[PDB]
């Protein structure tokens, strides 16, 4: 690896509650400034990326109940006007979308049971969000018709809390996983889920009941996946167990697209170990290219990985470590040009690692 | 190898992407 950053600033946000997510915008134009976005607590606060390390307080949302405890956030754009938007969700299961502009509330969404743990932005149509829940379903909403499109879950779903979830590079099929130990697979590209995001596109909607996943395995971890990222036509994921792993569903040679829903074979073709990483709920991350990945520790660490280097242990880069950042690093996001890397904590500390 | 294959599908896929993305002029924050 050759990948090297310096600590340029930091700071803590005076509510002192754990902050659980952080995303770029990488939406925005080249040239146009570096924005992140953090939660936590009943708090959504964005901020601007300037040189010499300035990291620029833009707005705070600030939610009317107290009791409210957001845990993700993800970035998407209107369609028809270029405006940024921003999802936010937590343990009151309520989807708000943000207009990060004027740092209002647009519209919310109710519908899911029970804790939202995740938003994903589908990489193609930006009206696509998934949520992922406490309820044991993954949802998947069209924001541009305020239309249910798929419930995720029933006779062979999930089993317990869905932690994380995500879309493939051409956003032809979704990976979940969760407290039941199991990682499950969803393929959006079916005559059947193809017809259902146009239906919500025409559109009481009539929401698809999605009881089966394409694949399923609980043979990766031996508890709670707590994330899961894909990489090409593989997969990362991982547990509390200190380590990432790499696999794919079905034996070596078998192709992503041409493996049945009852494929009992798994392969691991790689694991990038660490340190002090053996508690639950921390995120994994990696940049535009899928060039770096990163992941905190619950003492201040932050690791990253060199993912065009083959072997994971000859991957590893210098972790990066600041005295006085040892509190959990909940998640990390690199700006869409990987230039900047930020980590947040359960102390509400933000760190800001700069490319050298 | 598996990994070449497997990274020339992540940089033809992550290529369309930055093309989708460098048509658009989302505005800014
Ligand atoms: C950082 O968040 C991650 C990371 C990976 C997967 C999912 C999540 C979201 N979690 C939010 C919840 C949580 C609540 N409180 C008070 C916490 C304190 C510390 C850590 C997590 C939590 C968790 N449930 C299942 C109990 C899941």
């Amino acid at each position: 690896c050759k990948y090297s950053f310096k600590c340029v600033n930091s700071l803590k946000e005076d509510h002192n509650q754990p902050l659980f997510g952080v995303q770029f915008n990488w939406h925005s134009k080249e040239g146009d400034p570096l924005v992140f976005a953090t939660v936590g607590s009943n708090r959504v606060t964005l901020y601007e990326c300037h040189s010499q390390g300035e990291i620029r307080l833009l707005q705070s949302y600030v939610d009317a109940d107290a009791d409210e405890n957001f845990y993700t956030c993800a970035w998407t754009y209107d369609s028809n006007t270029s405006h940024p938007l921003l999802a936010v969700a937590g343990s009151r299961g309520i989807i708000r979308i943000i207009n990060p502009i004027t740092m209002q509330c647009i519209k919310h969404y109710v519908g899911h049971g029970n804790a939202i743990n995740e938003l994903k932005f589908h990489p193609r149509d930006p009206n696509l969000l998934l949520s992922v829940s406490k309820d044991h379903a993954l949802r998947l909403w069209n924001i541009q018709t305020d239309t249910l499109v798929a419930i995720f879950g029933g006779v062979e779903g999930h089993r317990d809390e869905v932690l994380s979830a995500d879309y493939d590079l051409l956003g032809e099929k979704i990976m979940s996983c969760g407290m039941d130990h199991s990682l499950k697979l969803w393929r959006i590209n079916s005559k059947r889920m193809m017809n259902a995001i146009k239906e919500s596109y025409d559109y009481p909607f009539i929401s698809q009941k999605i009881h089966f996943p394409d694949f399923s395995t609980r043979d990766i971890h031996r508890n709670y996946v707590d994330c899961v990222r894909w990489l090409g036509d593989l997969i990362l994921s991982k547990s509390c167990e200190n380590a990432i792993v790499c696999w794919k569903p079905g034996k070596m040679e078998d192709d992503i697209d041409k493996i049945k829903p009852s494929e009992s074979n798994v392969t691991i073709l790689g694991r990038f170990d660490y340190s002090q990483c053996d508690i639950w709920y921390m995120r994994f991350s990696m940049d535009f290219w899928q060039k770096m990945l990163a992941l905190g520790n619950q003492v201040g660490k932050l690791y990253v990985w060199d993912l065009e280097v083959e072997d994971p242990h000859k991957a590893k880069c210098t972790t990066l470590t600041h005295h006085k950042c040892g509190a959990a690093i909940r998640q990390t996001s690199f700006s869409r040009d990987s230039s900047i890397l930020i980590a947040v904590c359960d102390d509400a500390s933000i760190w800001r690692w700069d490319r050298l | 190898s598996m990994f070449s294959s497997n990274r020339q599908k992540i940089l033809e896929r992550t290529e369309i992407l930055n093309q989708e993305w460098k048509q658009r002029r989302i505005q800014p924050v």
